[PDB]
Formats: structure tokens, C-alpha cells, sequence
DNA sequence: ATCAATATCCACCTGCAGATTCTACCAAAAGTGTATTTGGAAACTGCTCCATCAAAAGGCATGTTCAGCTGAATTCAGCTGAACATGCCTTTTGATGGAGCAGTTTCCAAATACACTTTGGTAGAATCTGCAGGTGGATATTGAT
DNA sequence: ATCAATATCCACCTGCAGATTCTACCAAAAGTGTATTTGGAAACTGCTCCATCAAAAGGCATGTTCAGCTGAATTCAGCTGAACATGCCTTTTGATGGAGCAGTTTCCAAATACACTTTGGTAGAATCTGCAGGTGGATATTGAT
């Protein structure tokens, strides 16, 4: 049978999915997260289907951004594959920790 | 006619001296500000249109969407460096892999 | 509900994300820190709602939001 | 009401491509631009009338904002079309 | 022929006697403890002005002031702080 | 007019509610500013500076020095995770930093 | 008056060593020391541009403190004791 | 002996040392002058109040200081002790300075 | 490097659907023409505050040695994380409605801006007195047998 | 399992620069009485917004298999820390000359503030750009001489 050598389907799906843009996360789970998250703070909120909207894109957007960042890191410390000692890293640098 | 004409742009300069008092910058505004900003304003619409633009053409769409508008701003040293804590929603990333990763 | 954003979505935003190998731990790692990222948001996104004394937490509201946190928006509320 | 750049930006689309057009999102991201932009040179003038107690905004005011927020090349170009539009709009 | 120039230095100086009356401030610090006030300041009031402004409003209230000292500052600072504030201005308008 | 005492002291604060409120007035925040708002906001100030003020009053006396520093207050903040999280992007001019040396540097 | 050149070059060994050390470091290469001035130069210039920059809108000749402090503002740097 | 510490410990009592002050570290004359070069380049003829370069020297170290914070860190991570200028520019590609 | 065997994207065309774009109406602004106040430009002159010098001292910077130990390079293998086919379910999505709820109007009671006309807070001076350099020995802390 | 060798403290001392407090303007709150808006407070609509309901269809969850990548163990060349001598150049102290702020007043050039008298926002409606397949095209990939 055939089979792809490991490492060469990453690539494959690093070039098409930096190539679109689509939102990554199924949606309904996401709105879910966010009614719950949301509940904690203020209760019996609505929320407009673009607020929704709003918040898994700066999501999407914001951990995408940080992966980037934790390449750097993983790479730095030569290697290929990103750990959470690298996410920790990568926001102990930018600010966020 | 329009102010907007007098001064020879497309931009509102009669909106955006109105934004301007109503915006609490402060309690008088010039009359060449609203200008000045307008014309600022139209200036920086233009240039991302336009490579925005060339983005579609290449991509061989005849119109603009977000991923263009990304394409044009990130492919764009000095509209990155502006627009550098900004995401277009709907934009994607630029293709991009560093270069140890690709196979031997 | 957190754990629905599932492992392959988690995957593929670390594959958009220039990452080709991706060890087990990063999942649980990444769900924490997009709890935080969220809370934060929400947080602020529910403090402008409720100044306004409304009970819908709208697109604009976010937007305010994520502009307070440093995190600019394009496309929604403007 | 819900007031917008859309005609403007639409105009400017016109002029530099005028093969070209631009779907609902993208003009929605085009909004949020121009107004990003705005508010960025008005607080910028706003702090600068105001560290040197003025109780005006000029263009002048918008000028220097302008070098201050505008990288290098945008900034001269920027400068630039603004000065040309304020004396063609004074000469009347 | 003086030139004036305001300071948040006296009331610093009050407020350090209260918590410790044993302890002095030199000028320096008086400095770095100007800085703080003022831009503490213009955080508050920034961030209660764009509140005003998204909601249309032509004032800028002690509740203003409240919603933008809950969203600048972290937490228990905030809680403590939404305190005193309310305190305050009850203290003040029951003209006590 | 009777015996006027200043908006300060009715409203039981050292912060100066009068001048504040001008401030607001003059800074260009909004057209007109509530007679509450300039309250809230001295409070707050004052109490912020409160807060920090204890803190390095304290750094001063494990310091052994009667008088505050600004390496006083850099102390205070640094060492205060919430002051720090507020003042994150802030620099104190002469505050140094706080003695920190990561494990992995220490002699075997 | 006199011609300024080669200044950055005053910014010497032990100088960025020490704020290396305040800065929790032990070990320090040697390319480092010019990779930190490149960066020390980059940092200044911005800084000053907008120093200045505030300084002419003022139609001044006097870079002054509060004008660096506004700059450092700018860059999201603020700046604690000084101009305020 | 003669007497001579070990490679290593000088070090760490330097640290332990400037951590502890707040004396600015680079000598104030060679600064002042890179300033005044560096100003020259943009407009020409200018004055400086001696606190507008007191300004700039505490920011510049406070802004160094900081980025050997954050490069320790890096070099440690790539499990070293010794910072490297592949480091720094790590350090600031990820703090946004060079994206 | 070549031979050959799967999947892999990948253009060329080809049909529609959800959107652009184009038009018809109109309130809600933008524009005008005056008539003033009043913010801020100019031109004096007072006078901080800066650049520049002399000058003498000694703190540090600088250059060379010397080898300690760190970083970098190889080699090796345990296991972890990729890959894939097999199974199962939870997301879409699509309308269909009900209502909980933002958005408007019309009054007013609430509340702030104004409009000239008694200290609080700022600017030198006046005394005090923490604390910056100086030491000298109590405690380390290090590193050689 | 030490103690020479020093640097590190740490406590005691002591004169000066820096704070704290005093003494008097004047710049600025504060008290009062008015002229509007502005911000609500009810009472009603169009709307989004949440609820189901009910399937299919992808997409996600699983257990197996094993290719290769991270970690560890060792070499060892060699880069950088360390100590000393050497004199450079920054620090300090004042000492001015004066460029250039910044005060203070007069005076225009401009923008506010009306009172009224087309642009741009909304909401339908006729193309049409791209969506979505569907293949066949070298393409890239990986097994096998």
C-alpha cells in the first residue's frame, strides 16, 4: 500500500491552510465557550451573531500569531516540534505573562 | 459646491470637520484641518486599494476580498509597519515556512 | 465546553501557523491560554454592555473591547 | 441612521481601478481602516494642540501628527497630497 | 513675572502622613509619584470619555468614571478602588 | 454666603475635587463633566496613591532608610502583582531591578 | 563646531557589560557587544525623531525633557520622573 | 597562592551586585555625545536641556536592561548560558520590534 | 539517478446562487452669509539655562596572557507523535416563530454651564538633619591541599 | 574536611546637600443666582436573537504501526573570563557669554454661532462574478532495479 513519509502531510497542510482563511474552530462549539465564558461575568446575556463572529476571529487570529511565535522558539532551541515549555516562552517575551 | 470639490478630493471635508468638532479633540478646529485630514485620509485608502488591486489581478479575481486586502498590507514594509498591531478579519496569513523545516 | 475546541482545530491553527510538528502536551497548554485570552475580552466586551445598560453584548462592544486590549479589529463594528 | 465611507472609498476604488470592485466584507474592513486612521491623527493633534496650550487644531497640528504616526515614505506622500488639497482649497 | 507650575505634590505628601507619619519622600520620588497621578489621570478620563462617546452621551458622570476605573484596573485594585470612589461621592452629595 | 470649605473635605478626600474638575473640563474629554465625576476620580487617585505610597513606605523601612526612593518604589510595584500588572508598560526613572538570578546560573 | 562621528563607539566593552549583568546575564558572547549598539542606535533614533519632532511642531531649538517624555509616550515607553 | 576565582563566579557577583543599585551604567559624557550626533541627523543646531538627555539615557538603559532580560531567557531555552546575538534578535522578533 | 505506482493539486471550461451594483426617494446634513469675539501672531525685553572653556585628578577602560569549561559536533536509540484506515457522532443548516429587547417620541424633572465677583497652593527663603563617603573589623564566601 | 585571601557587610561616625516648614502673593476655587439642555421615565413597535426538530454529512474520535526526532552521553577545539599593568578621558568645579525661552501687551486672521436653506443612507431590483464540480495534466512522492 501506499503511505506519506511522517513530517510530509504537516507540510502539505501548512501550505493549504496558510493559503485560505476560513475559521478553523467548528463554530458551535466556539459560541458555546463564549455563552459559558460570558455566563461567569453577567448573566442572561445575548449576543449578536457578529459578536459571536468577532471573538473567533481575534481568537483564531490571536493563537495563530502566537504558533508563529512558538516556532521561533522550538527552532531556536533546535528543534521541530513546539512544546509548552515554547508557548511559555514565546508569551513570557511578548508580554503576557 | 462641495468643500470636497473646492479642494479637489473625493473624501467628506464637510463629515470630517464635523467628526472633528464632535470628537472632544478640542474646542476649536482651523478650517484647512478638516482638509488636510481628508486629503491624508483619501491618500492612504488609495495606496492600499490600489495593491490591494494588483492582489486581485493576480490571484485573477476581478474583485476585492479581505485576503487581498491582507496580502497587499502585509506584502507592504511600510503599511505593515502601520498596520502592524491590526488584524483584517477574514485575512489569513502570508504563505511562509521557515526554511529548516522543508525536507533534506 | 472547552474541551470542544478539539485536538485537529487545535491542529490546524498550528499548522496556519507555520508548525509541523506538534507535541501532545501543547492541546491542554493552548486551551488554557485561549481561556485566558477569551475571559479577558469577554470581560471587557460585558463591561461595556453593561454601561450602556443593555442586556445583548453586540458586535461594537468587542470590537471597544479587543481595541482596548492592543488587539485592533478589522470588519465588524469598524 | 448609520453613516459610512463606503461612497468614498468606492469613488477612490474607481479612480485607481476602475476594473475592479469590492465585496461587502472588504469595504466593511475599508471602514474600519479609515476610521482607525482618523481617530489615530485627530488624538495625536489633540495631544499636540494640547501640550502646547492651543485651543485649536490646525492643519499644521495635522501635519506633524501626521510625521508622528506615518512611516517614512507613506509620511512624505501623506504630507505631501495634504498640503497640495489646503492650498488648492484656500486659493478658493 | 512668575510662571506657575501645578503639582499633585501637597496632597501626596498628606496622603503619605496618613499611611506613615514616621516616613519622608524625596524629590525624586515626589517626581515619579507626579508621574503616576497624572498618568493614572489621563487613563481614567481617556477611557471615560471614548465611554461617553460610544454611547452618545454629552457627559461624563461618577458612573463614566466607575465602568472605565473597572476596566482599567486589575481586580481587587479595582474593587477597593470602585469603593472609595462611590464612598465619596455619597459622602459628598448628602452634602456630608 | 455662609463659611465655605472646599469640595475636598465634603467629600472627606486630600485630593483636590476642585482642581480635577477644571482638569476634566480642560482637557477635552466632553463637553460638559457631571459634579460627581471629578469625586470619583479623586478618590480613585488618592486611593491608588495610597496604596503604593504603604507599599514603599514599607520597602523603605526593611531598607533601614527613614525616606522614600525611587528604588523605594520600584520595589513596591515590582514586587506587587497587581500594581505590576498596572503599571507593566511603565519605567520608574532610578528604580533598577529587582535582584533576580535564574536557577540554572547558580554554581553547581 | 566640532564633527561627530563615531560616538556610538563610546557605548564601550564594560559599559553594555554591566547592563548586561543588571540584566541577569553571566555568560556573554563576544559578537554581542556590536549586535547591542546596532540595536542601542535603532532605539535612540526613534525616540529622537519623535523628541525632535514635538520640539519643531513647538518652533523651538530646545529638545526638552517633557519633549522626550511625549516621545517615550509615543513608543509606549512612558517614562516615570521627569516632565511628569 | 596566587588567588584567583573561578570563571563564572566573578560573574554572578556582578549580577547580585547591580541588580542591588540604580546608578546609570553607561558613563554620562560618551552619551551624551552619540545623542547629540544622533539628533544632528535630523535637524540641525539644537539645544538640550541636561534632563531631556537625562530622560533618554534612563529610558535607553531601562530599554536594554529589559531586552537582556528577555535574551537570558532566550538563551537559557536553547540550553545555554552564554547569550548569543541569534538571542537578541529572537528576543525582539518576538517582542514585535523586527516582526 | 531512474522506473513505475498512487494520490496530489491544478488548470480549462461550464452552470447558478447569493451578492454587487445600479436607481429611485428623501430626511438629515452640509453649505452660506454675516457678525463678532477671541485665540494666537508679532514684537519687544527680561534673564534662565545652555554650550563651551580651563583644569586637575584618579576612576576605568584597554590591551595582552592564561587555561577553564562551555558550546558544538557526533554518534546512538528509546519512544513519542505522524500517518491511516475504521467507526461513530456532533456540527450544519434551515427554516419557523415567539418574545425578550434594543430603538423612538414626547415630555420634564434633573442637573450643568455660565457670569463677575475668599482663601488654598505655589514660590523663595530659612533651619535641620537624613544619609553619602570613610573606615575598620565581624562575617562570610571562594578555592587551594 | 580545612583555613588562607578577600571581598562583603555591617555597624559606628559626621558634615553637607536636600528636605521640610515658614512667610506672602495671586492665581483660582467656591457660593449664588439663572438659562437651558441633557438625561431619563413610561409607553409602543419592528427586530434580531434564542429555540426547537430533524436529519445527513462531513469531521472527530480510535486503535495500530513505526519512521525519525528529541535527549543523553562524550569528544574536545577554543572562545571568553580573569588578573595586571598602563594611561586615557570622563568627572567635577566654576565661570561666563548669549542664544532663546517666556512674560507681557497690542492686534489681526480666524472660527463660532446662528438661521435656514443637496449630499449621502435605505431599500428594492437586474445582471453577473465566483462557487462548485468534473476531469485529465504533468506533479510530486515514495516504493523498487
Amino acid at each position: 500500500p501506499h503511505r506519506y513519509r511522517p513530517g510530509t502531510v504537516a507540510l502539505r497542510e501548512i501550505r493549504r491552510y496558510q493559503k485560505s482563511t476560513e475559521l478553523l474552530i467548528r463554530k458551535l462549539p466556539f459560541q458555546r465557550l463564549v455563552r459559558e465564558i460570558a455566563q461567569d461575568f453577567k448573566t442572561d446575556l445575548r449576543f449578536q451573531s457578529s459578536a459571536v463572529m468577532a471573538l473567533q476571529e481575534a481568537c483564531e487570529a490571536y493563537l495563530v500569531g502566537l504558533f508563529e511565535d512558538t516556532n521561533l522558539c522550538a527552532i531556536h532551541a533546535k528543534r521541530v516540534t513546539i512544546m509548552p515549555k515554547d508557548i511559555q516562552l514565546a508569551r513570557r517575551i511578548r508580554g503576557e505573562r | 459646491k462641495t468643500r470636497s470639490s473646492r479642494a479637489g478630493l473625493q473624501f467628506p471635508v464637510g463629515r470630517v470637520h464635523r467628526l472633528l468638532r464632535k470628537g472632544n479633540y478640542s474646542e476649536r478646529v482651523g478650517a484647512g484641518a478638516p482638509v488636510y485630514l481628508a486629503a491624508v485620509l483619501e491618500y492612504l485608502t488609495a495606496e492600499i486599494l490600489e495593491l490591494a488591486g494588483n492582489a486581485a489581478r493576480d490571484n485573477k479575481k476581478t474583485r476585492i476580498i479581505p485576503r487581498h486586502l491582507q496580502l497587499a498590507i502585509r506584502n507592504d514594509e511600510e503599511l505593515n509597519k502601520l498596520l502592524g498591531r491590526v488584524t483584517i478579519a477574514q485575512g489569513g496569513v502570508l504563505p511562509n515556512i521557515q526554511a529548516v523545516l522543508l525536507p533534506k | 465546553n472547552i474541551q470542544g475546541i478539539t485536538k485537529p482545530a487545535i491542529r490546524r491553527l498550528a499548522r496556519r501557523g507555520g508548525v509541523k510538528r506538534i507535541s501532545g502536551l501543547i492541546y491542554e497548554e493552548t486551551r488554557g491560554v485561549l481561556k485566558v485570552f477569551l475571559e479577558n475580552v469577554i470581560r471587557d466586551a460585558v463591561t461595556y454592555t453593561e454601561h450602556a445598560k443593555r442586556k445583548t453584548v453586540t458586535a461594537m462592544d468587542v470590537v471597544y473591547a479587543l481595541k482596548r486590549q492592543g488587539r485592533t479589529l478589522y470588519g465588524f463594528g469598524g | 441612521r448609520k453613516e459610512s465611507y463606503s461612497i468614498y472609498v468606492y469613488k477612490v476604488l474607481k479612480q485607481v481601478h476602475p476594473d475592479t470592485g469590492i465585496s461587502s466584507k472588504a469595504m466593511g474592513i475599508m471602514n474600519s481602516f479609515v476610521n482607525d486612521i482618523f481617530e489615530r491623527i485627530a488624538g495625536e493633534a489633540s495631544r499636540l494642540a494640547h501640550y502646547n496650550k492651543r485651543s485649536t487644531i490646525t492643519s499644521r497640528e495635522i501635519q506633524t501628527a501626521v510625521r508622528l504616526l506615518l512611516p517614512g515614505e507613506l509620511a512624505k506622500h501623506a504630507v505631501s497630497e495634504g498640503t497640495k488639497a489646503v492650498t488648492k482649497y484656500t486659493s478658493a
